[PDB]
């Protein structure tokens, strides 16, 4: 039992970033914990583009790759959706994807926006975060895109437009009083916005029996989640992976004797 | 041409075991835990929290090869600790770590939202 | 006897025995040594190089055009 | 400005990071940012044109566009003709690989052999556009333009602008690349090994002024002989906006979350992709077809040719006393023959 | 002629039998690979 | 052996290329039997003086009883004889390496050993060999008192030329006149 | 059919190239010994 | 060709701010200033916008 | 040239200068990482 | 066998024996109709 | 060479036609030796 007793502090908390101090990890937990922000976090996302017409000037699959990037709601929904590869059904069904739909037509001399306030969703609860909105492609008079999507579950660790966040701010030691970065001329180097020194000095001394200790966060959302639900969801996240480890574990050793 | 399928790096395909307990023959109570479709995220925090451990005398886990999806962590323990023992110590301490992380995030949402 | 050339095997010599051994074994002839859970060719030709046990004679040519016989276990392995 | 290079640009600003990360960037190796690259960073269109001509001359001899059923026609090769549409030629929107043909072309026999157009084995694309006209010489003429979609491989090209070229060493996802306080990660990470001896030095000036240029949201001047542009004028301006005047910045250990002991220098510089892609190039054979005067194997990746063993190679393996494998390579590899 | 068949580097005697072009090998790019032994190369699928 | 190397090396350099490193083969004797070289040495300076006897005879690359054979394996050997002697010399042994009789008695093995195993093998294509190992640096040479070098002149000594690019004449004075530059 | 892919003593199976494979790998222009050297194949998961 | 959904460095959506960054430089912005407007406060963010080129434009002159 | 061919390259190098340094001092963690990168290891932690 | 003119967009049947050209204004470049195979394209 | 006051042992000519045709074959030969290692040590290269 030599379990860590963390502490958290919640600096900001806003629609789109959330800021937060853990105090009393280790380096490795810390570290572990942003990097299932970014990596192990499920959001739902289109992963499945079937195109029916595309006389727009860019290629079926360039508009497929921007489709994927869009961000969904899945701030409640994702927990209930299944991984389709998981689910029992055919290649798609209401349980594992959302279905999504875009029939735009430009037929007026003015250029016609196709944005994310186009896709049409078959559930309410995951639509386009937007719904400015974001481009998909601009259509001339007498170009169209029909197309018909389904977003799937998935975690950045597979592709990008999985991940829910954007941009993960890491920061420990601040003053640098563990040395774990050595500057050459300190003087030269900005405070940190959680340095607590004073203007005269640069660094922190020197604490030879230091370990990081207080970590500073700041994750931001694309929208799919809340700051807040992102967080949550990657500390139960990395709870299961290592839950299911050692379920694996147990069998191992069982086998073993 | 040869790219590797996206999910492959942590799905595990038929016939695969997630863990797999070697016996380390170089030295006593030493075991070598080799983990299928895991990378850094694990292999640290397991790693760090053995070393907190007294009676875990060497922790280091590795990926040996990054287009590789596996980890090798290497653990030794004293003669009255097991290496599996301490395998096992180690990931419930991070999970009551994670849990009672959870807890205090939660409250600490509640709190910042009420005022 | 009545040799001139080195008693040591040439590492030319060592790749040729080995590797001529190895397709003779692979060809089902039968392994001059005990091996224990062995299945390729070139394993057990350098377990039977290393027993001196390869029914092998190199026949070494001189420029003089006259030739020494020497049989593997004869020769010095460099191992 | 008069290039019109803002126009038609050829290339992408890329943060970049000069570290010694893993030892996947080193002899003018790159890391790339896996995640950057899932979000279209340097992913490029490749199309390549089939053109084919159904040319009537002779007494009696005729090529035409069809469908060549196996037993009607005398020519025939492993391929699916299965895509081909009953006017012999593919539709666009159709995807097609390698061994696929794309054009349903006959010759009348003097009953009709084969002449169809195979896609080159390597592409693996979509049909985008099929063109059906009449050529020069009044013949009906048929151009097949394929579409493939080209994500940045291990092995493909980059380039900076300074002559810094680099394949792609390996690609980490944005949790596994080192990231500033900001969370910051580089898209590509370039060894600083490559930087003394080419003495690239405008390199390391255009990332510090393109980490100004990106903060103060001007587009920075790099006009060579221009005494109002300095490095100490750039890095004051650098320090304004927060950040080391030297362009360095604390990074984390992506693996571990440790900050790296050294500074690294990052910052935005523009790269671009290079023609040469690893999957254009990766040649494999193994008892391909043989030329008709030598009998030995043919010439080209795009023949399923061999590689030639000259006579450098021939005199290497003499050095090495290696006569079965030099009697491999020259004898039964090549044109085994008897007489 | 024959003359020029048999001359020159890629003559018949240096460009087909000196050297010629061989089965069972390929080509492509070289990347680093710091994990690999001196001793080892990495080899795509396709090849293999 | 101290004036036969004087004539092969005018000069007086000292550095030459040999098969064994015995100095290194020492400092691994010293290490493997934990000589002390404070301590007095229980090697007697007879056993160096026969050990190193009986290993010369043991080294051999011109095998051969007949005056003609014994010639040239004295010949192939005499640079590394003459230095196995002075660096095995029984006043050394005692003096600064201190070995003793059982790491001696390594030694002498070691040596043998290595030196065997640097004969050249049968059937070593040394030709190819050197037409690569002087061949390699030429692609490192430049191109052009001045004296033509690197591959220009790399060409003139293989492409023997009756008139060189810069023929030249070393001329060494010989009496008074090398020391007297108004004689000279 | 499997009749035909029953295997006998003699047969030969031209299998895949495989972990551990020996291969030799060149480098031109091929200058020294040094420029074709043995290595075992490893295989990974991308084209070079 | 057009504005990519997601900054390649950190995933933050910039789809949605091409049009609305133009409007800022319409309205006298600086360049910088406009960034600012939009909330691109990592340089890698405004790196997308201050860098891009919009060049769907000229491919919707071509008739379909 | 009597010689090896190859050594030690850019980054190994310049860092096993660093490594190499009077000054430089692992800690217990740092220590036992390197050695799982360490195939000939004996597994004996030396005495620090 | 749909084709588009390559100038007046408009799309005409031409079997294997008759001219390639348009019906209406007698363009000679033609294009074929996107396939009625659906394909589909991962977003990835 | 036969000049007074000049040293017949040791007046050399860097040209090998020279020394062949005044000292012999082996004299050549060493000559040879002596101009080859002078290009290939003039940078400092080492060749056996
Ligand atoms: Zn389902
Ligand atoms: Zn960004
Ligand atoms: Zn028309």
């Amino acid at each position: 039992p030599y379990a860590n007793q963390p502490t958290v502090r919640i600096t900001e908390l806003t629609d789109e970033n959330v800021k937060f101090i853990i105090e009393n990890t280790d380096l490795a937990v810390a570290n572990s914990i942003r990097r299932v922000f970014i990596a192990e976090v499920p959001i739902i996302a289109i992963d499945w583009v079937q195109i029916d017409a595309n006389s727009s000037v860019l290629h079926d699959e360039f508009i497929a790759h921007r489709l994927g990037l869009i961000p969904l709601t899945s701030d409640d929904i994702v927990d209930k959706l299944q991984y389709s590869r998981d689910c029992t059904c055919e290649e798609f069904c209401p349980e594992c994807s959302v279905e999504f739909t875009l029939d735009v037509r430009c037929n007026e001399d003015q250029t016609r926006h196709v944005t994310s306030r186009d896709l049409i969703s078959n559930s309410p609860r995951v639509i386009p975060v937007t719904s400015d909105d974001i481009l998909i492609v601009k259509l001339r008079k007498g170009q169209e895109l029909r197309l018909r999507a389904y977003a799937k579950k998935g975690f950045g660790k597979e592709h990008a437009k999985w991940n829910p966040t954007a941009g993960v701010a890491f920061e420990y030691d601040p003053d640098n009083a563990l040395r774990h970065t050595v500057y050459p001329k300190p003087e030269e180097w900005p405070k940190s916005e959680y340095s607590e020194l004073d203007e005269d000095e640069s660094q922190a001394p020197y604490d030879p029996n230091g370990k990081p200790e207080r970590f500073y966060y700041n994750v931001e959302s694309c929208g799919s989640l809340r700051p807040e639900t992102i967080v949550l969801s990657a500390l139960s996240g990395l709870k299961k992976k290592l839950s299911d480890l050692q379920t694996q574990l147990s069998h191992e050793i069982q086998s073993d004797v | 041409m040869n790219a590797p399928p996206a999910f492959e790096s942590f799905l595990l395909f038929e016939g695969e075991k997630k863990i797999t307990i070697n016996k380390d023959t170089k030295v006593p109570n030493a075991c070598l835990f080799t983990i299928n479709k895991e990378d850094h995220t694990l292999g640290n925090i397991i790693k760090s929290q053995l070393l907190k451990d007294p009676q875990v005398l060497f922790a280091g886990y590795k990926v040996p090869h990054p287009l590789e999806h596996k980890i090798i962590i290497r653990v030794q323990t004293t003669p009255d600790y097991s290496p599996q023992e301490a395998f096992t110590n180690a990931i419930t301490d991070l999970i009551s770590e994670l849990s009672l992380l959870e807890e205090r995030f939660r409250v600490a949402i509640k709190d910042k939202q009420e005022g | 006897q009545k040799r001139i050339t080195t008693p040591y095997m040439t590492k030319y010599e060592r790749a040729r025995v080995l590797g001529t051994r190895a397709l003779q074994i692979a060809m089902c002839a039968p392994v001059m040594v005990e091996l224990e859970g062995e299945t390729d060719p070139l394993l057990i030709a350098m377990k039977e190089l290393k027993a001196r046990k390869i029914p092998i004679i190199i026949r070494r040519y001189l420029p003089d055009g006259s030739y020494e016989d020497w049989g593997v276990d004869e020769l010095i392995i460099s191992d | 400005e008069y290039l019109r290079f803002r126009e038609l640009p050829a290339g992408i600003n890329s943060i970049v990071a000069i570290a010694s990360y893993t030892g996947y960037n080193q002899e003018d190796s790159v890391i790339m940012n896996r995640s950057a690259v899932d979000r279209g960073f340097f992913r490029s269109v490749f199309y390549r044109s089939y053109k084919e001509q159904e040319s009537k001359k002779g007494f009696d001899q005729e090529e035409v566009f069809e469908k060549p059923t196996r037993e009607t026609c005398q020519g025939m090769r492993h391929a699916i003709y299965d895509k081909l549409d009953d006017d012999g030629l593919i539709a666009p929107g159709v995807r097609v690989s390698g061994d696929d043909v794309i054009i349903g072309k006959t010759v009348t026999l003097p009953t009709k052999r084969d002449c169809s157009t195979f896609l080159r084995t390597s592409e693996t694309g979509i049909v985008d556009q099929v063109m059906v006209t009449l050529n020069q010489e009044g013949y009906k003429f048929c151009k097949i333009r394929v579409r493939s979609v080209r994500i940045p491989q291990i092995g493909d090209k980059f380039a900076s602008r300074h002559g810094q070229k680099g394949t792609c060493g390996i690609q980490y996802r944005q949790e596994d690349m080192p990231f500033t306080c900001e969370g910051i990660t580089p898209d590509i990470i370039i060894n600083p090994h490559a930087i003394p001896s080419r003495m690239t030095i405008g390199h390391l000036i255009e990332c510090l002024q393109g980490k100004v240029s990106a903060n103060k949201g001007e587009i920075g001047d790099a006009t060579p002989f221009n005494d109002a542009v300095n490095v100490q004028k750039i890095s004051n301006l650098l320090s304004d906006y927060g950040y080391h005047l030297r362009g360095n910045e604390v990074l984390y250990n992506g693996f571990t979350g440790r900050k790296i002991t050294s500074q690294i220098f990052i910052g935005p510089t523009y790269y671009q992709r290079l023609k040469h892609m690893v999957d254009d190039k990766i040649h494999s054979r193994a008892r391909g077809p043989i030329q008709i005067l030598n009998r030995q194997p043919m010439e080209g990746r795009s023949r399923d040719g061999g590689l030639r063993f000259g006579e450098m190679e021939r005199d290497c393996q003499i050095a090495h006393g290696a006569a079965q494998f030099l009697r491999e390579r020259l004898f039964e590899a090549s044109d085994p023959y008897q007489v | 002629s024959l003359k020029q068949r048999l001359k020159g580097k890629e003559g018949r005697v240096r460009g087909n039998l000196m050297g010629k072009r061989v089965d069972f090998s390929a080509r492509t790019v070289i990347t680093p690979d710091p994990n690999l032994s001196i001793d080892q190369v990495g080899v795509p699928r396709s090849i293999a | 052996d101290r004036e036969v190397l004087r004539v092969i090396f005018p000069t007086g350099d000292s550095k030459v290329v040999l098969p064994c490193n015995l100095l290194r083969m020492i400092w691994n004797a010293q290490k493997i039997f934990h000589i002390n070289p404070r301590l007095p040495s229980d090697l007697h300076p007879i056993k160096v003086v026969e050990g190193v006897k009986e290993l010369s005879k043991k080294l051999v690359i011109v095998n051969g009883d007949d005056p003609l054979s014994r010639q040239a394996q004295e010949n192939a050997t005499l640079l590394f004889n003459i230095h196995l002697r002075s660096t095995l010399c029984s006043r050394r042994m005692a003096e600064e390496f201190r070995l003793s009789g059982e790491a001696f008695d390594w030694l002498l093995g070691e040596i043998e050993s290595k030196f065997n195993q640097a004969i050249a093998h049968p059937g070593e294509m040394v030709g190819a060999l050197a037409a690569q190992s002087l061949g390699e640096p030429a692609t490192q040479m430049t191109l052009n008192k001045n004296v033509t070098l690197g591959v220009p002149r790399l060409k003139e000594l293989i492409n023997i030329s009756k008139k060189p690019k810069t023929p030249s004449l070393t001329v060494f004075l010989l009496g008074q006149s090398a020391r007297d530059a108004e004689r000279a | 059919k499997p009749s035909d892919l029953h295997l006998q003593t003699g047969y030969k199976v031209e299998r895949h190239m495989c972990d551990g494979d020996i291969v030799i790998f060149n480098r031109q222009p091929t200058l020294h010994k040094m420029s074709m050297m043995g290595h075992r194949v490893r295989i990974l998961p991308w084209s070079t | 060709m057009i504005i990519p959904v997601r900054c390649f460095t950190c995933g933050k959506i910039v789809g949605n701010k091409w049009e609305a960054y133009l409007g800022l430089l319409q309205a006298e912005y600086t360049e910088g200033d406009a960034l600012d407007a939009l909330g691109l406060k990592r340089y890698c963010c405004r790196r997308m916008l201050l860098a891009h080129v919009d060049l769907i434009e000229k491919l919707l002159n071509y008739a379909p | 040239s009597n010689r090896p061919v190859m050594g030690i390259v850019q980054d190994t190098l310049t860092a096993v200068r660093k490594f190499t340094k009077r000054d430089v001092f692992l800690e217990r963690g740092e220590v036992m990482n390197l050695l799982m990168f360490l195939s000939t290891w004996d597994g004996k932690v030396p005495q620090p | 066998m749909i084709y588009i003119c390559g100038e007046c967009h408009t799309e005409n049947e031409i079997k294997s024996r008759d001219p390639i050209r348009c019906r209406e204004c007698g363009y000679r470049i033609m294009y074929k109709k996107r396939t009625k195979r659906l394909v589909v394209f991962d977003a990835r | 060479l036969s000049e007074k006051d000049v040293d017949p042992v040791r007046t050399t000519s860097n040209d090998i036609v020279e020394i062949f045709t005044v000292l012999g074959i082996e004299a050549v030969r060493k000559a040879l030796e002596r101009e080859l290692y002078h290009v290939i040590s003039f940078d400092g290269s080492y060749v056996n």
